């Protein structure tokens, strides 16, 4: 009996791993914890419709982490900061500054979880941070940290 | 009339003066009384050499002096610190009044290092708080 697997896969073979299981046991045990389904000729078409528009975002997203990687290699974000000793900062520039001058001066709402900041910008400068807008998509922000005051 | 003291230092931006500096005998150590800058009137421990009239603050932007609390972050290395927290926003509950306060020995990405006056060593999250000065 063909069956369409709805969990107990590579993790959630839900994506449509259809395989030919014994008819009955499957019935018995994987129909009975939700694990897999009849390959029905509708349940088969109503499948690939889901791997189909899983398939168009994933190329969606994609092309968006692209053209937003272009957008922000042509910015420089700049951070006014209370300095002193030979240019050190009082305190420290972080993801979320960065983020949020990213926002307000650029109109841009990226999480700050994609700024790869490393240690907190402790100084006066320029500095390029990686931005990982996607598994393979990481673009170079340029943050400018100006002496205000 | 045992007095209620404050070991989470958490009016962050506020500015408070020393009122005065009394001794507690429930605690065996001296409190200070604060004043702040928005009527509100609090008590501390009173680290060794605090007088009537300095300033103290707390938060980030806290100037490094003693009294001052602040984010074990934003502490330099080599301060003796006292009301060491050891979960953010719970309070200090190491070397709260008694004792003989720590020290900050290094910082290391999201911890801060410090020697316990009994030669113990802890790695404590920075965004701990810890008073400046010494109990």
């Amino acid at each position: 009996m063909k069956v369409i697997f709805l969990k107990d896969v590579k993790g959630k073979g839900k994506k449509g791993e259809i395989k030919n299981v014994a008819d009955g046991y499957a019935n018995n045990f994987l129909f009975k914890q939700g694990l897999a389904i009849e390959a029905t000729p509708a349940n088969l078409k109503a499948l690939e419709a889901q791997k189909q528009k899983e398939q168009r975002q994933a190329a969606e997203e994609l092309a968006n982490a692209k053209k937003l990687k272009e957008q922000l290699e042509k910015l420089t974000v700049t951070i006014p900061a209370k300095a002193g000793e030979g240019g050190r900062l009082f305190g420290s520039i972080t993801s979320k500054q960065i983020a949020e001058s990213l926002q307000a001066q650029h109109g841009l709402k990226l999480d700050k979880r994609k700024i790869e900041l490393a240690d907190a910008i402790r100084a006066l400068g320029y500095t390029n941070v990686p931005v990982k807008l996607h598994p393979e998509v990481t673009a170079t922000l340029k943050v400018h940290v100006t002496e205000q005051k | 009339q045992y007095r209620i003291i404050d070991f989470k230092r958490d009016k962050d931006g506020i500015p408070g003066r020393v009122a005065t500096i009394e001794y507690d005998p429930n605690r065996s150590a001296n409190i200070a009384l604060i004043n702040y800058a928005d009527g509100e009137k609090r008590y501390i421990i009173a680290p060794k050499n605090l007088k009537v009239g300095m300033e103290i603050m707390s938060g980030p932007d806290a100037d490094i002096k003693i009294g001052n609390a602040l984010p074990l972050e934003n502490i330099p290395v080599g301060t003796l610190v006292h009301n060491i927290e050891l979960k953010p926003g719970r309070g200090g509950q190491l070397v709260r009044a008694a004792g003989t306060s720590a020290q900050v020995l290094g910082k290391e990405g999201k911890y801060v290092i410090v020697r316990l006056a009994s030669g113990e060593v802890r790695m404590i999250l920075g965004k701990c708080r810890a008073t400046v000065g010494e109990v």
